[PDB]
């Protein structure tokens, strides 16, 4: 199964349906999958127990299938609440933030996160 | 239901219509040339 | 008249029936048939809202739609076991393609002047090969004239020719010794599969026309 | 090829371009707007 | 004339060759379909229509070759 | 940028669509200093 | 006389080459199946119908080619 | 004369071989589309114009070839 | 005479077809080895699939060969 | 007579050359789609270059076609 | 006479073309072997009887080409 | 005369086949340019002039071939 | 005489085509050797025998073709 | 003779076919160069000399085909 | 004079055999650059191996060239 975690709090649910945004694009893991170590990108994550799917906003982390179908996911803070336009306005502030070059990467992350909201 | 609702597609499709007329004349000559032995 | 003339009349009467005698009363909930003509309308609407998407996004929606519909109906009628030619009469298809191409070239010149020729430098490239990139862009521009027409004509024609030639041979295939009447069903199944395929690539061609003649116009309207 | 035996190419093409002009006007003014009536009515019902 | 009759049957065979490219083409599209679906578990709903499109167009180019083959073969 | 800083920055960014909780804000805003030391000698305690 | 009979035997031979292409295509689909199923061992049940379709279609293009060979051989 | 007519029908057959390459070209572009989508299921709308463009351009060289076949036969 | 020359030639042409099968068989087996090395353990499910894919590749060479034989003899 | 036949045959063989260009173009467009799917963002730099790569691929095939026309008309 | 003898030597030549594909095939199986074994360090013991089977089958196709060359050579 | 003129023409037709390989060569260079640049985002300043060099070298083989085609026909 | 002698030479020319495959075959194995070696690093002492074997079999196909050429000559 | 001179022109055409493999080949080296350089950012100082070497011998095989074309053509 | 004509034809056909080696040589060196760029340091050991494969791929085409010469001289 899954091992999805967060710093204060951890929630994760046999490996039979997780759709993950990974360095290799998006990866779906169902039951046994080949054992991998893949960095989870800043993400929209879907976890399916059955085919019923619950959709998560995830700050990225790491994914590592252990060969026993244990999808060890370790990830930081989270979603439908966090998605719900001040982050978009903040992305415009991140446009003024691009005038500072770590700050370029930060502003880039803000664009990525705005893109991730658009993905939602 | 159906009804004539005007579409001013005149000058929009003006270059399209000119080409049709030219080809109408040219195919007359081509068809006539093919209808010979 | 002419057999072709009779079938052009038949196409007109079919198309009228799709908007007069398949839609009961302009019902809000709609007919089960009418769900199709909502979806088709919307997926070419949202395609030319995407592709063109200007202040003329949908001013070329009737043209791109009647290029869909012509090819869509005339590649069903000609596929029936007995039927003559509409789109298998190539002179209508090739002429129609060249007409649209000329109507793009003239439209581009009219609408966008001699900066129509800015279409034929679609990319900034080093200056000693800027003139080269005009020669084989304009060459590729009037390749669109015949590429578009010859694709559709050949497919429909090739389908009819394959079916009929194989049908005459398989009649005589059953007339060899009685061991051919054992497994006399197998050539019938092959002809059935070919007939199914000949409907499919023609419906694909009506859509492919209507996206490709959005693309050539995309290049022409939005210079480069 | 059974279709180059004809030399009636212009006869055929004449009927062809006539069908195109007929359908173009017919769609544009009549039948395309009859779909646009359904759409606008659906949005107005959605509003009220 | 013996030469011309021989020419008909030969020219047909030559045209038939064109079909081979389409045959490989069909497979390439389907291989991509299989790879993508395995990656996602779930790309397939979108991808199966795309797979059919790639096959159909590749097939069409082949069919043009087949029609020349039959024109020469039969005719 | 370093990957865990990249992921971190994403978590900080996530504290902005909109809507939020206190634990997030504490978990993302708690920054301080860090006494740059040196081989005894100690440079300034620039921001964490 | 000799020319026409010769043409049947030669022309049959020429046609036969095309069939090779369909063979390669089938293999490509099967290769994708094996790799795909390896990468996610749960994809197999969905993928196995798709694989057989890709095989069948790929084979068919070859079949049309081979049909022309026998048609030239015996016509 | 018999030589001229023989050569005409043969020449048509020979040109037809050129089509196979272009047909493979179409398939490759649709395969590429499928791979792009599986690797990022939101790339698709940007990719879709480029895909149709590549299909057409690949096909065009083959269609030039098909016209030579028809020039030989009818001309 | 011309006809006897033509028989031997016709056979030869058909033999070319076998080349595609030769490449083909290998491609299926290459996937088998890669798949097995990737999974460690896919082999028992995969082995009937692999045999089927091989069989079809080889078969194409065989059909080509059979046209050769028909032409060789007649 | 023989000269007329020769230009028809030569035209056929030269026309086959177009085949390679059709494959070439597709490899560029495939790489474009693959590149853009790899980066999500490469396309602005890449797109002029991609049209160039296509053009060069087409140009070789066009030389093949031109030899066919030089035989037939010339 | 001259034609038949000519045909025998020619026919041998045409058949020789067939061998090339099998050659390339053998290489492809070995390429996978090297990559698999380098990937795993240790897949080799399971893989070795399977790998030999694939090699042999690929090789055999080329052998078939060769015997037809001899049949034509000798006539 | 007719035979000699023919032999030139036949030689020209055959010669044009060679051009295709260099053409495929140019496509491969540009594909790699796209792939490399998509991998790095920033290899391009070295890689773009490098790519033009690669194009020229692959192309050159084609140009030698084209020269021979013109020598047979015009020369 | 002339037709048969001509034919021997022609048949030999055609035979050269078979050899080309062996050339490509050898290349694929060696490409794999380097890919494998770059993948493992240290596989090389075991893997180099595998590479040589694949090379030999690929090459052998070309050798057979060469001997047929000699027979025709 | 006429026959011998015919064979010079036709044979020259055939010779030009040999070049194509080198055309594709040279491009493969440059593809690898760009791929490698995009992977490393910095492999180039050793690798650029290597790339020139791989180009050179690949070209030479083509050049052998080319010189036979000239030899036949001139006689 | 048909035989003399035939020598010149046979030579032409022979060029086709060389092409495969032409692709091949490049493939080995391509692999070298890919491997080396992935590893860095593998290169000094690998360079003897690479040269061996490079030479071997060339030799098959060389055999085809030798046959061209054998035909030409008789």
């Amino acid at each position: 199964k899954l091992q999805f975690a967060l710093p204060h709090e951890t929630l994760y649910s046999e490996v039979t349906q997780v759709n993950l945004p990974a360095k290799s694009g998006r990866i779906g893991v169902l039951a046994n999958h080949v054992p991998t170590v893949e960095q989870l990108l800043p993400g929209v994550v879907e976890v399916m127990e059955g085919s019923n799917s619950k959709k998560f906003f995830i700050s990225g982390g790491f994914a590592t299938v252990q060969p026993d179908s244990q999808l060890c996911v370790t990830a930081i803070e989270a979603p439908l609440e966090s998605f719900s336009e001040n982050i978009k306005n903040l992305l415009a502030e991140a446009k003024k933030n691009v005038s500072s070059s770590r700050e370029a990467a930060e502003a880039a992350i803000q664009v990525e996160v705005l893109e991730n909201l658009q993905s939602v | 239901m159906l009804k004539r609702f005007p579409t001013p597609i005149l000058k929009v499709y003006w270059p399209f219509f000119v080409a049709g007329a030219a080809v109408y004349y040219g195919m007359s000559k081509a068809a006539d040339l093919s209808s010979n032995t | 008249l002419t057999t072709f003339s009779l079938y052009t009349i038949i196409v007109l009467l079919v198309i009228t029936s799709l908007y007069t005698l398949t839609n009961n009363n302009n019902k809000i909930i709609g007919s089960r048939w009418l769900i199709s003509q909502e979806a088709i309308y919307d997926t070419i609407m949202n395609m030319t809202k995407g592709q063109i998407g200007g202040k003329n996004w949908g001013l070329y929606f009737p043209m791109i739609f009647t290029l869909f519909m012509f090819i869509f109906i005339a590649n069903l009628i000609s596929m029936i076991p007995y039927s003559f030619a509409l789109s298998a009469h190539l002179v209508f298809i090739i002429s129609l393609s060249i007409v649209i191409w000329l109507g793009n070239t003239i439209l581009g010149l009219y609408k966008h002047g001699w900066v129509f020729f800015s279409l034929f430098v679609p990319a900034g490239t080093p200056l000693p090969l800027v003139p080269l990139l005009v020669i084989i862009e304009t060459l590729s521009y009037f390749a669109r004239a015949i590429s578009l027409g010859l694709r559709l004509g050949s497919n429909i024609l090739a389908g009819h020719l394959l079916m009929v030639i194989l049908a005459g041979l398989t009649f005589n295939f059953m007339l060899i010794n009685l061991f051919t009447l054992v497994f006399g069903f197998v050539p019938l199944a092959m002809i059935l599969a070919i007939m199914m395929l000949e409907f499919a690539i023609g419906i694909i061609q009506g859509y492919v026309w209507a996206i490709l003649t959005a693309s050539y116009l995309k290049d022409a309207v939005y210079l480069h | 090829m059974p279709q180059l035996v004809p030399f009636y190419f212009m006869n055929q093409l004449t009927y062809g371009f006539l069908l195109m002009i007929t359908l173009l006007i017919l769609f544009s003014q009549f039948f395309l707007p009859m779909i646009l009536r359904l759409y606008v009515s659906r949005l107005f019902i959605s509003k009220l | 004339m013996q030469l011309v009759l021989a020419a008909k049957y030969i020219g047909a065979g030559i045209s038939t060759i064109g079909l081979l490219g389409a045959g490989i083409g069909i497979a390439i599209v389907f291989a991509a379909l299989i790879n993508g679906v395995s990656r996602n578990p779930s790309i397939k709903d979108t991808v199966f229509p795309m797979a059919i499109l790639g096959f159909a167009l590749s097939e069409a180019t082949g069919l043009f070759c087949l029609m020349v083959s039959f024109l020469l073969l039969f005719g | 940028i370093s990957y865990a800083a990249y992921l971190n920055v994403a978590a900080q960014a996530i504290r902005s669509t909109e809507l939020q909780t206190a634990s997030v804000l504490n978990r993302s805003q708690t920054d301080a200093f860090y006494t740059q030391y040196k081989n005894a000698s100690e440079p300034t305690p620039i921001t964490k």
